[PDB]
RNA sequence: CCAAAACCAGCCUCUACUGAGCAAGAACGAGGUCAUGGUUUUGGCGGAAAUGGGGUGCCCCCACCCGUCUUGAAACACGGACCAAG
RNA sequence: GUCAAAACUUAUGGGCUCACGAACAAUGGAUGACGCUCAAGCCCAAUUAGUGCCCAUUAUUCCUUUGGUAAGGGCGAGAAAGUGUAGCCCUUCCGAUGUAGAUGUGGCGUGGAGGUAAGGACGAAGCUGAUGGCGUGAGCCUCAGAUGGACCAGCCUCUAGUGCAGAUCU
RNA sequence: CGAAUCGCCACUUCUCUCGGCGCCAAGUACCUUCAUAUUCACAAGA
C-alpha cells in the first residue's frame, strides 16, 4: 500500500521537476532575450543599458587555512569557507559585499553563469541531511530535506542560487559549502589581486572560467 | 618565422588583396615555385608524413 | 623493462617453449600518460616498481595494445 | 592486502644490542621520529589498522583458534571454514596424535597437524 | 603573438542620487589584458579624475572595440608612467603596429624594459594612428620607404617542433638523438 | 666488436651548452664520444675566460693542494669536468655516466674513419652566440692556461684533414659511379615504381 | 551477435600483427568470431606463411588498405574450430579462395607483394607520426 | 597462480551573443582507465609451481647521534663503550 | 639547460644588456654547482601563437583504518537489543598532527592470590631462532632446537616490591 | 655461459660555410617454404 505510494509520489516529483524544470528553461531563455532586447534597443536608440547587478556571487576561498588573522578567520566562518578551494554562493548585499570586501585575499568570486551554477550543483552538490553531508543523486533528496514546495528540484536549486532567490539562503544553506578540486591548469597567483595579475579578490563574471576548472 | 624565397613579385607596400590574385597570377609566381626541388622537397617530406 | 639474472627461473612457456628459457627476465609496464611537453611518458609497471638499476636503460615500449 | 608488513621498530635498535626491536613510542623534544621527519622510522597508528573483515585471517584464510585437547575441536566442528585449531605448543605428541586423527575425522583444519 | 592588451572601452557613471539626478557618462578608452582589470582601470580614473568611487558608479558598458582593419600602420601612443626614479613622465614615443591595441601593448613592453614600470604605473593618454610624415621619430623612420629591402640576416632557424633533434651527424640531417 | 657509441663532434659548440645536453645523454645511457673539444667556444674574449680559469686555478687546498681540486688543462678534461659539475658525480648512476663519456682533443685515429659524427645543433655556436660578440674557442685560451699540447693537436688535425681529403678523392671516381649508376636506375625497368617515386620526390 | 571491434578493423582489411610469433606480417583480417571475439586474421600462409588463426583486435594495426573479401566464405572459421587434415584443408579452401579476391582488385598485384612484407620499426621510424 | 582481451556500469580526459570577437553554450565522436564496480572469456605456470614472509647485496631515492634543560640542539652545551640483573 | 621532475634549451613574443646579471682584507670558493651571453641575465607578456609542463602530508576522488558522548536501517555461514572484544550486522557522513598535560582502552605485559578450564617425561618453565603467522601497537601464537629437564599457559576476579638505553645510576 | 643490448657500410666515416642501403624473392615478377608456437607475454630469433 505504501510501497506503491511511493511510486505515486516519485512519478509525481518527476512531473513536477519536468514542469519545473520546463518553466525555469524558459523563464532562462525568456529572461535573457528580454535582456538582448534592451541592450539592443539601447544601441539603436544610441543609449547604453545599465545592466541589472549581480545579485549573487560565487565566493571561492583561495588561500589556505594557515596565518589567518581573527577578523578574516570568522568571516570565512560565517561564509562557511573553511578549507582551500571551498565554494558557496552568497547574495551581494551591501552587508556581504563588505565581508567579501574583508577577506579578498583569501578568496576569489563573480558572478556566477547559469552553467557554473548548474555544474555545481549538479556535479559538487551536497545536502546537509541530518547533519551528514549527502551527495545530491535524487530529487527526493532535495524535496525531503527541504520541506518546501517551492524546493523540489534539483532545478529548483539552481534557480534559486542563480536568479537570486527568496529561498536564496533557504537554498544555499542546506547545501553543504563545495568541495572544489584546485582549478586545473593552475591559478595565477593566490597573493595577488585578479587586476594585478594575480587570483584573489572580485573578478566578475570571469569566476566561471576559473571556477570551471575546479568543478 | 618566414623563410625568404627566390621568388618576388613586384608591388607596392599595404596593396589590395585582389590587386595580388591579380599580379601574381600573371607571373604564376606560385605555380612556378612548386616546380623548384625546394618545393617538391616540401611538399614530398608533406606525402610521406601523409 | 628485460634484462636478465642469473639464473634460469619460469618464464611464460618455460614448458611449452624449452627454447625460451632464458635467465633473462622481463618487467612489464603500461604507458600511463604523457610527462612534460616532451615525448616521455610515464610507466608504471604493474603494482611494483621498476629497480633502480633500469634506469639509463633500454626500455623497450612496444607498439600494443594497437589503437590506430 | 595489509597495509604495512614491516614492524614498527623501536627507534635505533639497530645499534643497541639490548634494545628490543619492540617498539616504545619516541620522546624527547628532539626525536627525529617524534617530531616524523620524513626520513626517519614511522611510528604505528590507528591509520595502520588492517582492514577489518580481512583482519586476524591468516593466509590460510582462517582464524586460528587455540587447541589444547580432542574435546577443544568441537567447538570448530559447525564454524570450521571459519575457524583452524592451533594446537598450543605444549600438548604432548602423545595427545596430538589425538587431536590430529580426529581433528581430520571431524573436517576441521589445523595450522599445525 | 596577438596583442598582449584588448582594446576596451569602459562606459560609465556616478549611479543616478537626488544629490546628482542626472549624471555624466563618461567613456574611457583602456587597454587592458581583459575586461575585469579595463573596469578596473576605469574606476581607477573615475575617483582620481571624477571624485566618483567603484561603489557609486555603474560601468554601462564593458565592451571591446573592433581593430580598423589589419593594414601596417603608425601609432603614436601618448604614454604617461610613474616611478620612484621618475614620478610622471608624459611620454610620446611612437610605435609601427598594425593596431592600436598592437602598438599600446608594444608600449606596454617597450615601457617595462626601459623602465621597470608595471602595467599600473602607466596610463596610456592616447594612441592615434599616424601618417607616415608626422612621426619625428627617427627609428619608425626608416620603415616609411615604399621601398624597404632588409636581408633576414643570420637567421637561427629552429626546426618544426616535430622534427627537432639533439644530435645529427655533421653534414647531413640524418639524425641521430 | 664495438658499442652504440655515437661520437660528437663538438667543434663551434658553445661549452656549456654541448655539456648540458652531452650530460644528459650521458644518464640517458647515451655512450658518446667528444672529439674536437679544442674547438669548444665559450662566450666572451679569451681574456674573460683566461681570468675565469684563472681564477679557477687560483683555488687550490693550502692544507695540501695534492689533494686539492684539480685543474685539469685540456680542453677535454675541462670539458669532462665540465661535464661532470652537470651529472651526479657521486652516485653511481652519475659517475657511470661520466665514464661513458670519452673525450679527445682532435678527433684521434681510432675515433676517426669509424662512422659519420654527430652534431648538436641546440650547442651550436651560431645558434648561440650573437655572432658579432667575441667567442673563446676553447684550446685557445687553454694554450695560455698551461696545455702543452695545443700544437700537436694542431699538427695532428692537419695530418687527418690532409688525409681524410686525400681519401676524399681517391673515391671521388667511386662516389661518382654511384651517382650514375643511380640516376640510369631511375631509366631503368622501375616504371611504376618511377612514378610512386616521383612523389615523394625520389 | 555483438561487437565492439572497432571500425578501422573490417573483414578483408589489411593489418599488421604487432605481437606473438608472427610479428610484422601484413594479414588480412578475414572475419571477426560470433562473440565479440578476437579477430581470425589469415595471411594468406600462401604469402607470409600466417596461418589462418585468431588474433585479439589490440594485437595487430589495422591498415587502410584493405581487400573487397566479402565475396569469400569464411564461414568455415567459427569458434568451435579453436597439423590435422581438417585444418590444412580449410585454409586450402579458403587461402585460394582469399588470394584470388585480393587479385581481383586493380592494383591487386602489389598487394600480394604487400602482404609479403613483414614490418618493423627500423631506427629512427616514427610510428606514432605515421597514418597506416 | 600469472597474465591478456573483451562487456556493462562508473569515471575521466578529448548555440548564443556581440562587432571577425566574447564575459559564450552544448552536441557528435573517440580515448583512457579496475589502486573502481560488477560480467566471465582466453592463454601461461602447475616432484614442483605459485603468492606471501624472512635473509643478504645492490640500485635509485630519503635521511644531522640520541637523552636533556632551553626561545632555540646536529651543535664547538650537558649525559652517552658493551651487555645482563636491579 | 645539467645537476633535477618539467620549455628533449617552448614562443611562429617585446625591449634592454658586454661585465657584470639572476623576496624575506686577510685558510681556496661560491647566482647552490656547473655553466649561461640572439642567456640558462634583466623588465614585460605569453602557452603552442596574429589560427604549455613539473613537484606537496595541500585540494578533489577512491580504498582502508580509527574516532564521533555522529546519522540511519536491521536483528556455504552469520544474524548477539549491543559503550568497549575477533567490534551483532550493514549504510552514510564528518574528524584525524601535536610538547607539557588530561582522559579512554573486554588495551599489552609481569610476580602473586580466589575461581574456572586445561596442559606436561610422547618433554613444563627457561633459553635459541632468515619459525613463520596474527595484532596499528605494546605484544601474542605457532614451528624448530641435532635446547632443557619438571613444572605450567588460557580465561574472569583479586593483588603488587609489576614493564627501563640513559640517573658522572647500582 | 643462460644472459641485458636489436641497423648496417670504405655511396656517411673530408674539410669549410634526404649520405646510401636496409625493412621478406639479390626483386617488382609473388615464383614461393612457413600452421599445432595452437589470440600478448625477453625476438622461442640475431
Ligand atoms: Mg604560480
Ligand atoms: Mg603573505
Ligand atoms: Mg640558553
Ligand atoms: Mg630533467
Ligand atoms: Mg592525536
Ligand atoms: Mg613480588
Ligand atoms: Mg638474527
Ligand atoms: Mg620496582
Ligand atoms: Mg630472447
Amino acid at each position: 500500500k505504501a510501497i506503491a505510494a511511493n511510486k505515486a509520489a516519485r512519478v509525481a516529483l518527476k512531473k513536477a521537476a519536468y514542469a519545473r524544470g520546463l518553466r525555469y528553461s524558459r523563464e532562462y531563455r525568456s529572461a535573457e532575450k528580454k535582456l538582448v532586447h534592451l541592450r539592443r534597443q539601447a544601441k539603436s536608440c544610441g543609449n547604453y543599458y545599465l545592466e541589472a547587478k549581480p545579485k549573487v556571487a560565487v565566493v571561492t576561498r583561495i588561500r589556505g587555512i594557515a596565518k589567518v588573522a581573527p577578523k578574516q578567520r570568522k568571516i570565512l566562518q560565517l561564509l562557511r569557507l573553511r578549507q582551500i578551494f571551498n565554494t558557496v554562493f552568497v547574495r551581494l548585499n551591501k552587508p556581504m559585499e563588505n565581508m567579501l570586501r574583508a577577506v579578498e585575499p583569501y578568496i576569489a568570486y563573480g558572478y556566477p553563469s547559469l552553467r557554473t551554477v548548474r555544474m555545481m550543483v549538479y556535479k559538487r552538490g551536497h545536502l546537509k541531511i541530518n547533519g551528514q553531508r549527502v551527495k545530491i543523486v535524487n530529487n527526493q533528496m532535495i524535496e525531503s530535506k527541504y520541506n518546501n514546495e517551492n524546493i523540489v528540484c534539483a532545478e529548483d536549486i539552481v534557480n534559486q542560487i542563480y536568479t537570486g532567490g527568496k529561498h536564496f539562503r533557504e537554498v544555499t544553506n542546506g547545501l553543504w559549502p563545495f568541495k572544489l578540486s584546485p582549478p586545473a591548469g593552475g591559478m595565477r597567483q593566490k597573493r595577488r589581486h585578479f587586476v594585478e595579475g594575480g587570483d584573489y579578490g572580485n573578478r566578475d563574471a570571469l569566476i566561471n572560467r576559473f571556477l570551471a576548472r575546479m568543478i | 618565422n618566414v623563410e625568404p624565397l627566390k621568388f618576388s613579385v613586384e608591388l607596392s607596400r599595404n596593396c589590395s588583396t585582389k590587386t595580388l590574385k591579380n599580379v601574381l597570377a600573371e607571373k604564376k609566381i606560385l605555380e612556378k615555385y612548386a616546380a623548384t626541388k625546394s618545393a617538391r622537397r616540401i611538399a614530398a617530406k608533406r606525402a610521406f608524413a601523409r | 623493462y628485460v634484462y636478465h639474472g642469473y639464473k634460469m627461473k619460469r618464464c611464460v612457456r618455460w614448458s611449452k617453449a624449452p627454447a625460451r628459457r632464458s635467465n633473462t627476465r622481463a618487467i612489464w609496464g603500461r604507458v600511463t600518460r604523457p610527462h612534460g611537453g616532451s615525448g616521455a611518458v610515464r610507466a608504471k609497471f604493474n603494482g611494483s616498481a621498476v629497480p633502480a638499476s633500469a634506469i639509463g636503460k633500454r626500455v623497450r615500449v612496444y607498439l600494443y595494445p594497437s589503437r590506430i | 592486502v595489509k597495509k604495512r608488513t614491516k614492524r614498527f621498530t623501536r627507534h635505533k635498535c639497530e645499534l643497541f644490542p639490548q634494545l628490543s626491536s619492540s617498539w616504545r613510542k619516541p620522546r624527547g623534544e628532539d626525536s627525529p621520529v617524534r617530531r616524523r621527519y620524513k626520513g626517519q622510522k614511522a611510528m604505528p597508528n590507528k591509520g595502520y589498522g588492517s582492514d577489518r573483515k580481512t583482519k586476524y585471517i591468516t593466509p590460510s584464510g582462517f582464524k586460528n583458534f587455540p587447541i589444547h585437547n580432542v574435546q577443544d575441536l568441537y567447538m570448530l566442528l559447525m564454524q570450521n571454514r571459519k575457524y583452524a585449531g592451533v594446537i598450543s605448543h605444549t600438548v604432548g605428541a602423545k595427545s596430538r596424535k589425538a587431536i590430529v586423527r580426529k581433528a581430520h575425522e571431524l573436517d576441521v583444519r589445523l595450522i599445525n597437524g | 603573438v596577438k596583442p598582449h592588451l584588448r582594446h576596451y572601452c569602459v562606459v560609465g557613471r556616478e549611479t543616478p542620487s537626488e544629490k546628482n539626478p542626472a549624471p555624466t557618462v563618461y567613456k574611457f578608452e583602456v587597454f587592458a589584458p581583459n575586461f575585469v582589470v579595463a573596469k578596473s582601470r576605469f574606476w581607477r580614473m573615475m575617483r582620481e579624475k571624477n571624485k566618483v568611487k567603484s561603489t557609486h558608479g555603474d560601468v554601462l558598458s564593458c565592451k571591446v572595440v573592433k581593430d580598423r582593419k589589419l593594414a601596417a600602420r603608425n601609432y603614436s601612443v601618448d604614454i604617461a608612467y610613474y616611478s620612484q626614479r621618475c614620478g610622471y613622465t608624459h611620454m610620446v614615443k611612437e610605435f609601427r603596429d598594425v593596431s592600436k591595441a598592437g602598438a599600446v601593448s608594444q608600449a606596454y613592453h617597450d615601457l617595462a624594459s626601459r623602465h621597470r614600470a608595471r602595467y599600473h604605473n602607466i596610463e596610456v593618454l592616447g594612441v592615434k594612428s599616424i601618417p607616415n610624415h608626422q612621426v619625428k621619430r627617427l627609428s619608425i623612420s626608416e620603415y616609411h620607404a615604399s621601398n624597404l629591402s632588409f636581408p633576414l640576416l643570420h637567421r637561427r632557424v629552429k626546426a618544426p617542433r616535430k622534427d627537432r633533434v639533439v644530435f645529427v651527424k655533421k653534414n647531413t640531417k640524418r639524425a641521430v638523438v | 666488436h664495438r658499442p652504440e657509441i655515437i661520437v660528437v663532434d663538438l667543434k663551434d659548440h658553445v661549452l656549456g651548452r654541448a655539456a648540458a645536453i652531452v650530460a644528459k645523454q650521458l644518464l640517458l645511457g647515451k655512450k658518446i664520444t667528444a672529439v674536437r673539444c679544442e674547438q669548444l667556444t665559450i662566450a666572451g674574449t679569451e681574456i674573460r675566460n683566461k681570468i675565469k680559469y684563472l681564477q679557477f686555478l687560483r683555488k687550490r687546498k693550502l692544507s695540501n693542494p695534492k689533494l686539492g681540486p684539480f685543474h685539469h688543462r685540456s680542453p677535454s678534461d675541462i670539458f669532462l669536468r665540465t661535464v661532470r659539475s652537470m651529472l651526479p658525480r657521486y652516485t653511481k648512476r652519475g659517475q657511470k655516466a661520466l665514464r661513458q663519456l670519452v673525450a679527445y682533443e682532435g678527433i684521434p685515429t681510432n675515433v676517426v674513419r669509424t662512422g659519420g659524427r654527430v652534431v648538436i645543433p641546440k650547442a651550436q655556436r651560431h645558434y648561440c652566440y650573437r655572432s658579432e660578440r667575441p667567442y673563446t674557442v676553447l684550446g685557445n685560451m687553454c694554450k695560455h692556461v698551461g696545455w702543452k699540447y695545443s700544437d700537436v693537436v694542431k699538427k695532428l688535425e692537419t695530418a687527418r684533414v690532409e688525409k681524410a681529403a686525400r681519401h676524399h678523392k681517391k673515391t671521388e671516381k667511386l662516389r661518382a659511379a654511384w651517382k650514375s649508376a643511380r640516376k640510369e636506375a631511375l631509366s631503368k625497368v622501375s616504371k611504376n615504381n618511377l612514378e610512386v617515386l616521383k612523389k615523394f620526390g625520389y | 551477435e555483438y561487437t565492439t571491434l572497432r571500425k578501422s578493423c573490417k573483414p578483408g582489411t589489411i593489418a599488421i600483427i604487432l605481437a606473438g610469433r608472427f610479428r610484422g606480417r601484413r594479414v588480412v583480417i578475414l572475419k571477426q568470431l560470433p562473440r565479440n571475439g578476437p579477430l581470425v586474421i589469415s595471411g594468406p600462409m600462401k604469402y607470409n606463411g600466417v596461418p589462418i588463426r585468431r588474433i585479439d583486435s589490440r594485437y595487430i594495426i589495422a591498415t587502410s588498405t584493405k581487400v573487397d573479401i566479402k565475396n569469400v566464405d569464411v564461414s568455415g572459421i567459427t569458434p568451435d574450430i579453436f597439423v590435422s587434415d581438417a585444418r590444412a584443408q580449410l585454409q586450402k579452401k579458403v587461402d585460394a579462395a582469399l588470394i584470388e579476391a585480393i587479385r581481383k582488385d586493380p592494383l591487386g598485384k602489389e598487394k600480394a607483394g604487400y602482404l609479403h612484407s613483414v614490418f618493423t620499426i627500423k631506427p629512427g621510424d616514427a610510428p606514432h607520426r605515421m597514418r597506416w
